[PDB]
């Protein structure tokens, strides 16, 4: 969509005032090059006739070889310069567009990071925006030295020979021409090019965390075909997209070289009398003709780099597609909430008609009416996939509602995502070990926290008695996705966690999962405590123990179905007791 | 430097376009020198020639000359490029395939060396960068000495004095200003090469654990140690691009020598005759225009200290020996599998206590076994070398009485069926996420069994056709319970190892589990690990397991007998 690519133009350029200064001086050093390039040709051109045609010896000729050094040094120099301040300009901005998305990326929440494969976003994040550098670096500069340079070149011209310098302007429209007309498609090109490499580097890393799943039944001969696939995918792609840069480098340089060829056949033909019209009436000199010479091939090259810059451009155009999107699209809520409650009391939990949603669209949880007092804890039961962990990530903050869910009376939308996560620590499902020792997975809500705290953690949750069997104790590397330790050893790591700060809202989602019998009762004896210091809502399916809960939310399909102490509803009959049936048998 | 010999032997595999793309390289220089060499001594030999010397001086032959080098100079360009990058990106494929080939010999154990984000790295990224040197590390470099020699060689006929002076310097700009980059760049080569795969594996891991670390407050702190990588990251390809000028301006500089060194020694006298006429700017022009062959050189070993950098990591991953290996005697399937284990004991990598110390159970085939214990006394470490994920060190595991080490892993893979503890949710839709086992099962056959597994909401909708995972619908932890469970009934092997299959599942849906799975697996061999003691009076033995050891071992009803 050509409307698409201005709206994303419009995005790119607005990212380069960061670096404005950067991007004004490369100009002007292009400028100075352009300048010492003519001054350059037209002293080995002043040079060679008097050495040829008058014949004078060269040790005569030394002021002409020293201004000439001296030029050659003065364009090294600036091209030294020119590189530098080119890439500090890139830098800044890339430096700033990363940091705009990784703060999207702080807000969106797990619910808006499983939207997209972790190996796409990685591509997104490193491969997406670091292509943007030639963008900024190479080509923003060049649009102004395409016009300045190549008129500066044919204005020193004109002086010699008013053809030679007709010569170059007439091959000269047909290069912006041909450049747009190649590059046409060279930007949706890109931006499936980066598409193709998102999906490879997606379904790779998709694969690694699951190869566990992968050996277990023998995929090894098929996952090699989705890898060929995804990577051949991504080779047509990318050679699609190199096609058009191969293409319009070489008509460019097709001009390029037949200007050349007619200056030289121009000049040679001039010099033994077959034309006449070039010269001013007056005989055509030897360093008319090599000074046209020697500035041909670089009244082009200001406009040969445009043409190989401006695939740089659509590279960015391409880079710049997805990373709008995800700048584009809402997160769970409509505006950064900066409201805060300010008690660190147990918090007052009250729904009014509350719909969950995906960020998708789907509903997760149907209408929710329910009250929370404040210091009192509710469990919440039903069947699987009715809903139960939804409202749990509603209460986090990670999926957007539709009704109302207020905290101590403050909508949540309203509430501060910051200091609100500093009132609520809950123990998730497939819970995750994101530090890299145990210590630091059970120091993770305040790394510095006494030796006394952390092991008052550690012996709650039951996490001391297994301490013996690791090597470095609880300063051991739990590995990637805590491959060091066992499921239901995690899981209390998890738990190690919740209790080790207090706060205003304790959620938990299954915190005895993969324990058994025993270990559970260790887990739920501290759980049980601490359940009674705050607000808690625990999603658990041990229906026999929770004699004392406050009250029971019976959930079906997205809806409290049922809301009472265990006392009446144990023998109320019912979803609950029909529920507790199947159990305990 | 020797670690690019195994990758240079890829070169085989293709070894006629890569030549050509060398060959047109070749020919693209001479005709773009020979196209300013031979204008800058046509102008000059018409102005010594004048309007006098019209028809003895040949003015067609030079004037084709300067038109058809500038037809060579463009379609020699355009092909190198086609056939250099369409031959590079091919030898690109194997490269990607073989070092993905790798990773699976080597899943349980030989993975866990690594870090994931850093081995998405190696696969998509290494592997690219590695593929740079072709086009860019060694097209250049053989491209450009041939042109140098050419050139040398073809002046050396005018004037040896002055071919020698222009190709001295030159072929010693070569040899010696190259390796001078490269040492100056190899250490930054390896710190942009570390750090680009150091970032992507914080910033994966910052992503993927971002639910935690958003509630505990360390989403602000762990993304700062992730700036701080970039910052170091941003500070190499800072201290490339310094190197990148530098090299640009010292071959700018050297480029103003040659011409100046042919305008003045040329001045004195060309092939020995003091009126060198137009042949100085035969030689002039010849040294203004030679350089663009070392115009892809400057770079060239630049790119080098990044190459041989990731050269090292693949080859670190695809030289590693996986610590289970398999032998090809192909073996059909048997129907009834019964498996016996005599003292077989397992330690871990890099640990000191043991896993597993002496579980020996003899299982007849169609019994059904419950593996009770605590949480960490190897009930999964059993079942993972049931699976050959790691060999068993001082014990013997028998499969129908035969080594489990002489099957074939097509043939082993077929005879166990097993639910993990922790599910796994592809990317892929729905239909693929359940033809991991039975690929030749239909889509009935799929729908069929989720609606025995009570997954008869996942079909609404677009149903089979709905991507799941990471970037589609993700399921509950009841629903990736029960989609483990349809994996494993498709499979249909003789032997299932269930690794607590009802978990996370409430009393109702367990219950119709547990029930399907009575049917199900009637007349198959099942060793299904479980912390509910509810339903086991089904099971022909129950197993309780403490410290990697079996403490108790008999039928349900004889355990509570004996307290
Ligand atoms: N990759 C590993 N490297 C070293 N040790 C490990 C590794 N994985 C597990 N262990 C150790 O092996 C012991 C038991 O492992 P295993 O996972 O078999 O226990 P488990 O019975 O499955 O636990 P649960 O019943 O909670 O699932 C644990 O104490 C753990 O520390
Ligand atoms: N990202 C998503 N997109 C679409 N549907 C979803 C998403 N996440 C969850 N769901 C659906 O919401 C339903 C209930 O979700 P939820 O996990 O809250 O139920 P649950 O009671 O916690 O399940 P379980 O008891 O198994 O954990 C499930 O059927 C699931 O398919
Ligand atoms: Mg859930
Ligand atoms: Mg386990």
């Amino acid at each position: 969509n050509k409307s698409r690519q201005k709206e994303l133009t419009r995005w790119l350029k607005q990212q380069s005032v960061i670096s404005q200064r950067w991007l004004n001086i490369s100009r002007l050093l292009g400028f100075v090059s352009g300048i010492l390039i003519i001054a350059q040709a037209w002293f080995m051109a002043r040079i060679l006739q008097h050495m040829i045609m008058e014949n004078i010896p060269r040790e005569a000729l030394l002021l002409p070889f020293t201004l000439l050094v001296l030029t050659f040094v003065l364009r090294a120099w600036v091209v030294w310069l020119r590189e530098r301040v080119g890439y500090h300009a890139g830098q800044h901005i890339r430096f700033a567009i990363r940091r705009q998305v990784l703060d999207r990326l702080q807000q969106a929440g797990p619910a808006w990071i499983q939207g997209k494969p972790a190996g796409s976003w990685a591509t997104l994040v490193l491969e997406q925006i670091d292509d943007m550098h030639d963008y900024y670096a190479r080509y923003l500069p060049q649009m102004a030295l395409a016009v300045s340079v190549p008129l500066l070149i044919v204005v020193a011209i004109f002086p010699s020979n008013w053809a030679a310098a007709l010569i170059l302007l007439g091959t000269a429209p047909l290069i912006p021409l041909f450049m747009a007309l190649v590059g046409m498609g060279a930007a949706d090109a890109n931006r499936r090019n980066f598409l193709a490499l998102a999906r490879l580097s997606g379904h790779f890393l998709d694969r690694l965390r699951g190869m566990e799943t992968l050996r277990i039944f023998g995929r090894g001969e098929a996952e090699i075909e989705s890898i060929r696939s995804a990577s051949e995918d991504f080779r047509q792609r990318t050679m699609e997209v190199l096609r058009l840069a191969f293409l319009s480098s070489g008509i460019l340089e097709f001009f390029t070289s037949l200007s050349i060829a007619l200056v030289a056949v121009y000049f040679g033909f001039s010099y033994l009398g077959e034309l006449d019209f070039g010269h001013y009436d007056t005989g055509v000199t030897l360093a008319a003709g090599f000074l046209a010479l020697i500035l041909a091939p670089e009244f082009f090259q200001p406009l040969r780099d445009l043409g190989t810059f401006y695939h740089a451009k659509a590279q960015a155009v391409g880079a710049a597609d997805s990373l709008k999107t995800f700048m584009e699209t809402p997160l769970a809520h409509p505006q950064r909430g900066e409201a805060e409650l300010a008690s660190t009391d147990p918090v007052t939990i009250e729904a009014e008609e509350l719909f969950i949603t995906s960020p998708e669209g789907k509903t997760l949880a149907g209408p929710l009416n329910f009250t929370l007092p404040a210091g009192q804890r509710a469990v919440l039961v039903g069947r699987s996939g009715s809903g139960k962990s939804s409202l749990l990530n509603a209460l986090s903050g990670f999926l957007s509602y539709q009704g109302s869910l207020r905290i101590n009376g403050i909508e949540l939308r309203d509430l501060s995502p910051e200091s609100w996560r500093k009132h609520l620590s809950w123990v998730g499902q497939n819970p995750q070990l994101p530090a890299a020792t145990l210590r630091d997975n059970v120091l993770l809500a305040r790394p510095d926290a006494s030796e006394q705290e952390l092991q008052a953690a550690l012996d709650n949750a039951w996490v001391s008695e297994f301490l013996p069997l690791l090597p470095q104790g609880v300063d051991t590397p739990v590995g990637d996705q805590a491959a060091r330790l066992s499921v239901g050893q995690a899981q209390r790591v998890a738990v190690a966690r919740a209790l080790l700060n207090p706060c205003s809202l304790l959620l938990l989602d299954e915190p005895a999962a993969s324990l058994d019998a025993h270990s559970e009762q260790r887990v739920m004896e501290a759980l049980n405590a601490a359940s009674l210091r705050q607000t808690t809502l625990m999603v658990t399916h041990q229906l026999e123990d929770l004699a004392d809960w406050d009250v029971i939310w019976v959930m079906q399909d997205g809806r409290i179905i049922e809301q009472g102490r265990y006392a009446e509803l144990s023998v109320a009959g019912g979803p609950f007791a029909t529920l507790l049936a199947h159990r305990q048998e | 430097m020797r670690a690019l010999l195994p990758y240079l032997a890829l070169y085989k595999r293709h070894k006629w376009m890569l030549s050509l793309g060398i060959v047109l390289a070749i020919v693209t220089l001479l005709a773009s020198i020979g196209l300013l060499t031979l204008s800058g001594w046509f102008l000059s030999a018409s102005a010594v020639a004048g309007v006098a010397g019209l028809y003895s001086f040949n003015y067609m032959l030079p004037a084709a000359g300067v038109r058809g080098a500038a037809i060579t100079r463009t379609a020699g360009r355009y092909f190198e490029r086609l056939v250099s990058h369409d031959a590079t990106f091919r030898v690109l494929q194997h490269l990607r395939i073989y070092t993905f080939s790798k990773l699976l010999p080597l899943s349980p154990a030989g993975l866990a060396r690594y870090r994931q984000g850093e081995l998405l790295n190696r696969v998509v990224a290494d592997v690219d960068t590695l593929d740079h040197l072709y086009l860019r590390v060694i097209s250049p470099l053989v491209g450009a000495f041939v042109v140098i020699m050419v050139v040398t060689i073809g002046l050396s006929f005018l004037d040896f004095t002055l071919a020698f002076t222009l190709g001295g310097i030159m072929l010693l700009t070569l040899f010696l200003m190259p390796p001078l980059f490269y040492r100056a760049g190899k250490s930054t080569g390896q710190n942009l090469t570390h750090l680009r795969g150091q970032y992507r594996q914080q910033l994966t891991a910052w992503l993927q654990g971002q639910a935690e670390l958003t509630i505990f407050g360390a989403s602000d702190r762990y993304r700062t140690q992730l700036e701080n990588t970039e910052i170091q990251w941003l500070e190499a390809q800072r201290r490339q691009s310094e190197l990148t000028a530098l090299s640009q301006a010292i071959m700018l500089l050297i480029g103003a020598l040659a011409v100046i060194l042919m305008l003045w020694m040329a001045s004195g006298g060309v092939g020995g005759n003091a009126q060198p006429g137009a042949l100085i700017a035969l030689f002039v022009f010849c040294a203004l225009a030679a350089f663009e062959a070392l115009a892809p050189v400057t770079g060239a070993f630049q790119h080098l200290g990044q190459v041989i950098a990731s050269a090292v990591r693949i080859s670190d991953l695809t030289d590693q020996k996986p610590e289970v290996t398999f032998p090809d005697t192909q073996t059909r399937v048997a129907d009834r599998v019964s498996l016996t284990l005599r003292d077989v004991q397992f330690t871990y990598p890099e640990q000191s206590q043991q896993a597993l110390k002496g579980i020996s159970l003899q299982v007849n085939a169609g019994e059904h076994i419950a593996i009770l214990g605590r949480t960490g006394c190897g009930k999964s470490t059993l079942l993972q070398q049931l699976t050959r994920a790691w060999d068993p060190q001082q014990g013997e595991i028998l499969l129908n009485d035969s080594p489990i080490a002489s099957l074939n892993e097509a043939a082993l893979r077929q005879t166990i069926s097993v639910v993990p503890q922790r599910v796994h949710l592809f990317s892929a839709t729905l239909r693929d996420n359940l033809l991991l086992a039975s690929p030749g099962s239909s889509d009935e056959a799929l729908s069929e069994i989720l609606r025995r597994v009570g997954l008869e909401k996942l079909l609404e909708d677009a149903g089979l056709n709905s991507w799941l995972g990471e970037g589609g619908r993700q399921l509950s932890g009841g629903e990736l319970r029960r989609l483990a469970i349809a994996r494993a009934l498709l499979h249909d092997a003789p032997l299932v190892l269930l690794d607590q299959p009802t978990e996370g599942l409430d009393a109702t849906t367990e219950s119709q589990i547990l029930e399907l799975l009575a049917e199900m697996m009637r007349e198959k061999t099942v060793l299904m690990v479980t912390h509910r003691l509810r339903g086991l009076s089904r099971f022909q033995q129950i197993i309780v397991m403490d410290n990697g050891q079996i403490i108790e071992q008999g039928t349900h009803a004889e355990l509570l007998a004996r307290q």
